[PDB]
RNA sequence: UUCUUAGUUGGUGGAGUGAUUUGUCUGGUUAAUUCCGUUAACGAACGAGACCUUAACCUGCUAACUAGUCUGCUUGUAAAUAA
């Protein structure tokens, strides 16, 4: 057997709600490590943690700055390619743009109506992406103008729950055979693919709930999807009609990531996160309950909490798991290998 | 003196009845997705049978 | 500017004023159905609107009742003759109007038509003018010397709650007859409107309507790499 | 011939509806319009006409007493312009219960 | 402009407001303008020297903090002076200082009182008709 | 630092050993060491939260009353102090482990009440509560505060310290408070 | 004023020659004929609820010389980038 073990990490706490959202610094001199850790939770607040290098005694780390410009929820962050400046979605119905060594909101993105349930930044950085329970989606100027919104002949019904990005790499020799596209995925089970141009390029109807979550492959050439349908899609960006690949995961789907380099996927579920191994065929490589540190309060004994987030770190080797709890978790990996 | 209505248990029999899969253990969400799905005239209205469908989501977990 | 008035004691004395106007148009218009009265007031002028089933009686034969009222309003208070403009507007669903089909009933008691009859006329028009529901209350001597309370309800009735000030339009009358005053209510009910397209009815539902939307089903076409 | 003159307009209602539609409009308007510098709605404290009156006409035995008010709501916008675009941004119907009053000083 | 180095917090019991200012330095504590010495029945400062105490002056030695205090009547006053001074320094090391001591100092203070960071949601009851008060009603002759 | 009460009176000396008072008297808590009695506490807004108000206050409480009286609280706060200053100058020990010792050692336990059961009606023998046996402990003690000080020229917070004394030392001749819970006691006694 | 108590009707079915009755109840449960359940009753209307006004939360939004804050100038008492 392939074992892969997993050894805890360490806590980071002081999140009041729920983790909804966690990202992780962007390597930037080459296979270097990434110091920065941005999370998004109900609660109204983005934390800017401040990381142990070793573990003392059961923590991972320490708060360092919490950003506060928010009336609801915090849905979704993302980083620019700087990793010094950070967007917050929100169900205020607005976005905003953090610079992150001070504490400051630089342009808040306003004129969205609902609520906003997810953010992407394009490679380019001067294109921001937003969407919401307006069936919309909208492309905004980094000095917060509304730029465009696509249209009802195209959207799709219901919410769009989660839109990203589809990477290009550094150097032309890694290999980029398709056009630029947007990823939206939403609660009619529908995975859209749109190019730069807003003009729906493939769209297939992938599930049959609802869908909470959407990653991109680091290459580019997948694409995961997760929600309420209890399965695990993924997707070959060459042959559509039938689903790339298909994974069982214990009850429903919270959020899903890529190894920015592993080639596994790990996905956050109510039950806890399983990790899958897509060199092999087989259906649980690692699996992850969380018992509750809140728990230890004497007297009270929980069901477990569900995991809201996931994000790893740029080099691959540590995850980051978000929960109800408002506990984010750290793990890494040992490997052995019968 | 927390016993619920005839209207809010009616609604909340209603929208578990055609919305059961769209719906969620969250109270923050089934809100909204009754706000969506529904005419509820008051925010207090549709807070009331957003939490006691909430409760009965919760109650169709365990069985019948 | 005429003089600095106490935005407070200004207020008051333009409600005093439009409550003057109402008691006057109602006690001197009183054959044509009388309903309401809308008072726009500008630096150059004052424009009153009534509301009235039967414009025609407002103005008259050429302006008989139209150049008295004007005039009156002009002796009354002092007026320019451009200062004072009346206009006459009508109400489109005479159904809808509770001073009106008092007013009705009024007029059909003095004619010693029975109650019973008369009361179910009106109601059977309020109705079928759309009014969910109605109600007349007749108090006084009926039968004898001694006093009676009659009630007459069809269709859809509330009484109590905010909603009571939204959807209930009710008047009163006093009908005189040689045995004394006796008197007359009309509750009508109102219809909900959900368009501000026509006047009518509440434009904001009962609070109860909790109506659930259920789902669709439409075109789908999806959009998937083709295989050769 | 170019006139900076600084406007007030006071607007008083009974009616809250009236007053920001009112009031919205000309936000509106007047931002619509170059010329135009718009110190926006300022509001004043609601004003609160309380008169407690005794129900019964006759002393008739149980005290019951009636809350009486009257809101009045006061609202200020202020505009930087010439005369004609004041008569421009004014143009539009106005629900009836609205006091509308304007100032002019003059600006160097 | 020169954005200044300010943090500024407020405090609230009944009609009683209390606007506390921090910025750094040699401390004082200064309530409309006067040593906390000054404010009126005497017993009621140690409330106020409560989260200083609690804290220890080590905090409060770095800092200069001036409160304004208008509202209803002396005691409300007081806790009005308590809270803002008390959410005044957790604001402060929220924005200068790392986020984990604003935790710990939040943590420190709920632990002995909670009317420091939260405000008494209490305020006066209008009077009911047919009494002296807002409940007491004019007595009854019953026989 | 521990806060003292007044700044002179160490809580740490003060140690509760009957099992049912350790849960029903404040002082032991970080929460219930306090510099003034005076806390604006929310305590009537639930059925024990009176509990965890601290004993002192609760005198204070008790204190305030009839009708001239009622609602001056730095009056009461004031006359707490001064009879515990008084309390130290004759024993000589924490205030406070006086008066927690005097709480303790004067209230009812036995007290007796009607109980209907079908026809026998008659007084029973019944068992007093601890939040009761505390709640009482303070009325009884304030109750011979008033009596004795209403018009001599000993102050309230000189009659008070006197109570509260006789009330620890079991004292049934100098103490109001023991003098009705021993009235008390055998009127149950005698009714079982 | 009963009484702010929780009451009151009708349609179609069931029972009485009939006035009438069931519905509108043993029992839980609620502040509430509020609900659950029982159920020759099934569904509904009024009343209660829903509603509306005031008070309590927003270091997020929209703004304010008929609110305040700060910033920079100054003035007074002071050795005064103190107070
Ligand atoms: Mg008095
Ligand atoms: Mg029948
Ligand atoms: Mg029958
Ligand atoms: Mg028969
Ligand atoms: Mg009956
Ligand atoms: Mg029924």
């Amino acid at each position: 057997s392939l074992d892969i073990q997993v050894v805890k990490r360490g806590i980071l706490e002081g999140h009041s709600d729920w983790v909804t959202s966690i990202v992780a610094g962007f390597s930037q001199k080459e296979n270097e490590d990434s110091p920065v850790l941005i999370s998004g939770s109900r609660d109204k607040t983005v934390m800017i943690w401040k990381l142990y290098e070793e573990e003392q005694n059961g923590y991972f780390g320490i708060p360092h700055k919490a950003l506060t410009g928010h009336n609801h929820f915090v849905s979704d962050l993302a980083l620019s390619q700087e990793n010094c400046f950070a967007i917050s979605s929100s169900w205020d119905k607005t976005l905003r743009l953090w610079d992150l060594r001070t504490g400051t909101t630089y342009k808040r993105f306003v004129g969205h109506q609902s609520e906003v349930y997810s953010v992407a930044f394009s490679p380019d950085n001067r294109q921001i992406l937003s969407a919401g329970a307006e069936r919309e989606i909208k492309l905004w100027n980094i000095l917060g103008e509304c730029k465009f919104s696509s249209a009802e002949k195209e959207n799709h019904s219901d919410w769009v729950s989660c839109v990203r990005y589809s990477p290009i790499m550094k150097s032309a020799n890694k290999v980029q055979p398709f056009a630029p596209y947007f990823a939206s995925v939403g609660w009619d089970g529908r995975l859209k693919v749109w190019n730069t141009n807003f003009q729906i390029r493939y769209t297939f109807k992938a599930h049959e709930s609802n869908v909470n979550h959407l990653s991109i492959s680091p290459n580019g050439k997948y694409i995961a999807t997760g929600g309420k349908d209890k399965k695990l899609l993924i997707w070959d960006i060459l042959n559509l009609t039938y689903p790339q690949r298909e994974f069982d995961a214990g009850s429903t789907i919270n959020q899903i990531a890529f190894n920015p380099k592993l080639q596994w996927v790990a996905v956050g579920t109510d039950q806890g996160v399983k990790i899958f191994n897509l060199m092999t065929q087989s259906k649980a490589p690692v699996c992850t309950i969380e018992a509750e540190p809140i728990t230890k309060a004497e007297g009270q004994k929980g069901k477990n909490p569900q995991c809201t987030s996931l994000a790893w770190n740029a080099l691959g080797k540590k995850l980051f798991a978000g929960f109800t709890d408002g506990v984010i978790r750290t793990f890494s990996f040992e490997t052995s290998a019968n | 003196g927390r016993v619920r209505t005839k209207t809010v248990k009616r609604a909340a029999k209603s929208l578990i009845e055609h919305y059961y899969s769209k719906l969620t253990n969250d109270f923050h969400f089934n809100k909204k997705i009754l706000s969506e799905v529904a005419q509820v005239p008051s925010k207090r209205l549709r807070n009331k049978i957003a939490g006691f469908a909430t409760h009965l989501m919760k109650r169709i977990q365990k069985g019948p | 500017t005429t003089r600095a008035i106490n935005k407070k004691k200004k207020f008051v004395a333009d409600g005093v004023f439009n409550a003057e106007l109402h008691s006057f148009f109602s006690k001197s218009l009183q054959d044509a159905g009388y309903a309401g009265i809308e008072v726009r007031r500008t630096p150059t002028k004052t424009e009153i609107r009534i509301k009235a089933t039967k414009p025609q009686q407002v103005i008259g034969v050429e302006g008989k009742k139209h150049k008295e009222l004007t005039q009156f309003l002009q002796k009354r208070f002092g007026y320019s003759d451009d200062q004072i403009q009346i206009w006459a507007e009508p109400i489109k669903f005479k159904g809808l109007c509770a001073s009106a089909q008092v007013e009705a009933m009024n007029y059909k008691l003095l004619k010693d038509v029975p109650v019973r009859l008369a009361a179910n006329y009106i109601i059977k028009s309020v109705i079928q003018d759309g009014a969910k529901g109605c109600e007349i209350i007749i108090s006084g001597k009926l039968k004898q010397q001694r006093a009676k309370t009659m009630k007459f309800k069809q269709g859809y009735m509330i009484c109590t709650g905010q909603p009571k000030n939204d959807y209930i339009d009710v008047a009163v009358r006093h009908v005189f007859f040689k045995q004394g005053i006796m008197g007359v209510k009309v509750k009508i009910m109102l219809p909900y409107e959900p368009n501000p397209a026509k006047k009518f009815g509440v434009k904001t539902p009962i609070p109860d309507n909790v109506i659930i939307h259920p789902p669709k089903q439409i075109t789908d076409d999806k959009e998937i790499r083709t295989a050769v | 011939e170019v006139k900076k003159v600084r406007v007030r307009i006071t607007l008083t209602c009974k009616n809250l509806k009236s007053v920001e539609k009112a009031t919205s409009e000309i936000v509106s308007r007047a931002k619509k319009t170059e010329q135009v510098e718009v110190k926006g709605p300022v509001r004043m404290p609601t004003k609160t006409l309380v008169i407690t009156v005794r129900k019964s006409p006759c002393g008739e035995g149980s005290k019951t007493w009636d809350r009486f008010e009257m809101r009045i709501y006061k609202r200020i916008i202020d505009l930087t312009c010439n005369v004609p675009d004041v008569k421009t941004i004014t143009n539009f119907r106005i629900d009836p219960g609205v006091e509308i009053e304007l100032t002019m000083t003059a600006d160097q | 402009q020169q954005k200044p180095q300010l943090v500024q917090t407020f405090g609230r019991k009944k009609n009683a407001v209390a606007v506390a200012s921090v910025r750094p330095g040699k401390g004082l504590l200064k309530v409309n303008g006067s040593p906390i010495d000054m404010i009126n029945p005497q017993i009621l400062q140690a409330k106020i020297y409560e989260p200083i105490l609690l804290l220890g002056q080590q905090k409060f030695a770095n800092l200069d903090i001036r409160i304004r205090v208008r509202g209803s009547g002396y005691t409300s006053q007081v806790y009005a002076i308590r809270q803002a001074l008390s959410k005044g320094i957790v604001a402060y090391h929220a924005k200068y200082v790392d986020e984990n001591s604003k935790r710990e100092i939040k943590e420190q203070l709920m632990q002995y009182d909670r009317s420091l960071l939260v405000a008494d949601p209490r305020r006066m009851e209008p009077k009911k008709c047919g009494g002296r008060g807002a409940r007491s009603k004019m007595q009854k002759a019953y026989r | 630092t521990q806060p003292k009460l007044f700044g002179k009176w160490n809580y740490d000396e003060v140690k509760i050993q009957d099992p049912c008072f350790q849960n029903y008297i404040a002082c032991t808590t970080t929460k219930s060491q306090v510099f003034v009695p005076h806390t604006a506490g929310r305590y009537q807004v639930k059925k024990f939260r009176k509990t965890q108000c601290p004993i002192v206050e609760r005198l204070i409480g008790t204190l305030m009353f009839h009708g001239r009286n009622a609602g001056k609280k730095a009056l009461c706060i004031k006359v707490v102090k001064n009879a515990f200053e008084i309390i130290h100058l004759v024993t000589g020990r924490n205030p406070l482990e006086v008066f927690v010792g005097a709480v303790q050692n004067a209230g009812p336990r036995e007290d007796s009440t009607r109980i209907g059961t079908a026809g026998v009606v008659r007084k029973q023998a019944v068992d007093v509560a601890p939040m009761r046996r505390v709640n009482l402990a303070i009325y009884f003690i304030i109750k011979g505060c008033r009596e004795s000080a209403f018009k001599s020229m000993r102050s309230i917070a000189e009659t008070l310290a006197d109570e509260i004394i006789n009330a620890e030392k079991n004292n049934t001749q100098s103490s109001w408070a023991i003098r009705k819970k021993d009235e008390i006691e055998k009127v149950a006694k005698g009714n079982r």
